[PDB]
């Protein structure tokens, strides 16, 4: 189990780590956050509690370094920064612990949530989709634009999530036209998952961080990905019967833990009502569907 | 974006335009069969391809065979009529080519969208105008050549016949768009008016008889009058 401490809590925020948060206070004595399990991807995210605007916060994993956060009173933001200081880390968080100034990581043990969210997310890959080498955790806010959408401006502070285009030369073989557009199997199986993400596991894997971004930052871009990954698989006719079967766990969760009272601006209703309804993969969702009736039956 | 009554004028400026109409590519009759069942017939059918500034009609003829052994036809028809405009572009020499491409029905948006990918700087456009060309198989000239057919076949027309010599664009195509909906909206009436005179005739070369300036004038009226009879024989008023 490993810690997150914090330098201290100089202005008031509400404080994200994976699927829980809580309220500190303006200068209340906090230093952080203990007994984050191992193993997984996690993220600690931020809305400050005088400008909701921008949600912000770092992807990061235990295993890859010793991490904390520092109010920057410049910027105006907590940042995350490693300590390579090993034996000062250590003694810097046996003191925090010792003095109980820690939120501890509170996981029910039955719990697999957070699991079943990140399953297939690695930190590697996150690093290729926000690029800051310098760095081993990811900054990421509500603001900043994919690739795609800059298609359509600072490419530094980009989301470099894979384009998906279904009118496009790499979507459409010449010849192919209408076969390709109505059954993308093509574009599934040879191009994306051969060619560019080489097994299902990393599409899958960038689908469901795309989604944490769009719940965690309500980052619009990242919806659009998730959509467009979902979308992809619903419209092929020729999907390995393995992929259908996670996808259905994988959104289960997703629609799952989404806020109930966002799910109007975050869920696309052409999207969701052609994947359950029309696609060629409209029976093969059998838990989505069943939760997605049962706890948004006004989308459909 | 969509072309409609406020942008109007742009269909006769100096940038390359084409309407393509595909409600007559894929024709049927439906009847019965010997078990008391229904079933549809195909008849050859044509893509409308039209530039309304210069009357150049490139009418390709969509013969039945082409449907053999497929299925929801209605659907592929749509793919077909694309895959038709996008090789017709690609024959002409690139100083041919149009801007845009104008789509009478919104079904044809993607269709010709994806087989035009090749040329994104040709805009694919639709329209909110209620266009008479589906009446274009009331011309005897077009139907003709299209039941005629025994193979696939683009046959060139200029729908304009010569009147470009005497009026312009806009006028020409005001013109057809009248005939057309006259055709569209009682046929007979409407071939009655242009052949009640024996005595004006069609030329070989051309689609529509040889009125005089003053006779297309009493023409066009005769045609506003059965579009507004035929409103009231139908509403009642
Ligand atoms: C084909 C009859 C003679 C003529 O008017 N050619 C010009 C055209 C080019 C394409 C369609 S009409």
């Amino acid at each position: 189990m490993n810690t997150v401490p914090f330098t201290s809590a100089p202005i008031e925020v509400t404080i994200g780590i994976d699927q829980y948060s809580f309220n500190v206070k303006e200068n209340q004595p906090f230093h952080g956050i203990k007994d984050i399990p191992i193993g997984h991807v996690h993220v600690i995210h931020f809305q400050h509690a005088d400008n909701s605007s921008m949600r912000y916060g770092y992807w990061f994993d235990c295993r890859m370094g010793n991490f904390y956060i520092q109010y920057d009173p410049k910027d105006g933001l907590y940042k995350m920064m490693e300590e390579r200081d090993g034996a000062k880390f250590e003694n810097i968080v046996h003191n925090f612990k010792e003095r109980q100034m820690m939120v501890s990581y509170p996981k029910i043990d039955e719990d697999d949530t957070w699991y079943n969210l990140t399953e297939f997310v690695q930190m590697d890959k996150i690093r290729k989709i926000v690029r800051k080498d310098e760095n081993q955790f990811s900054y990421v806010d509500s603001s900043m634009t994919t690739v795609q959408e800059n298609e359509l401006s600072d490419p530094a502070h980009s989301l470099n999530y894979t384009v998906i285009n279904f009118k496009s030369r790499e979507a459409i073989r010449p010849g192919h036209e209408m076969e390709d557009f109505l059954d993308k199997s093509y574009y599934l199986n040879t191009v994306m998952l051969q060619g560019i993400f080489k097994n299902s596991s990393n599409y899958f894997g960038e689908l469901q961080f795309a989604f944490l971004n769009a719940m965690f930052f309500g980052n619009y871009g990242s919806s659009l990905q998730w959509h467009a990954m979902i979308e992809l698989i619903c419209s092929s006719a020729t999907v390995p019967k393995h992929m259908l079967d996670k996808l259905d766990e994988i959104l289960y969760y997703q629609i799952k833990t989404l806020p109930e009272q966002y799910s109007d601006i975050l869920l696309n209703e052409r999207v969701w009502n052609i994947c359950l309804y029309s696609s060629f993969q409209k029976n093969s969702l059998h838990n989505t569907e069943k939760i997605m009736e049962n706890k948004y039956p006004e989308l459909l | 974006g969509a072309m409609n009554s406020s942008n109007y004028a742009e269909l006769f400026n100096n940038d390359i335009k084409l309407f393509v109409d595909d409600t007559n590519v894929y024709r049927v009759t439906v009847h019965k069969t010997f078990e008391g069942n229904v079933a549809t017939k195909a008849i050859n059918g044509c893509i409308f391809t039209l530039n309304p500034k210069t009357g150049h009609l490139f009418l390709k003829i969509i013969h039945t065979s082409v449907w053999a052994g497929q299925k929801r036809l209605s659907q592929l028809a749509k793919w077909k009529t694309a895959e038709e405009v996008s090789a017709l572009v690609r024959s002409l020499p690139k100083e041919e080519q149009p801007k845009q491409i104008i789509v009478t029905r919104k079904a044809m948006l993607d269709p010709l969208e994806v087989h035009m990918l090749d040329f994104p700087n040709i805009a694919i456009r639709p329209t909110e105008l209620r266009l008479p060309f589906s009446a274009a198989m009331s011309i005897d000239k077009l139907s003709d050549v299209v039941m005629k057919a025994t193979e696939p076949q683009m046959v060139l027309f200029n729908i304009y016949d010569d009147w470009l010599d005497r009026i312009s664009s806009y006028t020409a195509f005001s013109r057809l768009t009248l005939l057309l909906r006259a055709l569209k909206t009682n046929e007979e009436s409407a071939k009655m008016i242009l052949l009640s005179d024996p005595t004006i005739t069609i030329k070989s070369y051309h689609l529509w008889p040889s009125f005089t300036d003053e006779q297309w004038i009493t023409i066009e009226s005769q045609m506003r009058d059965l579009i507004l009879t035929e409103y009231g024989r139908k509403y009642n008023v």
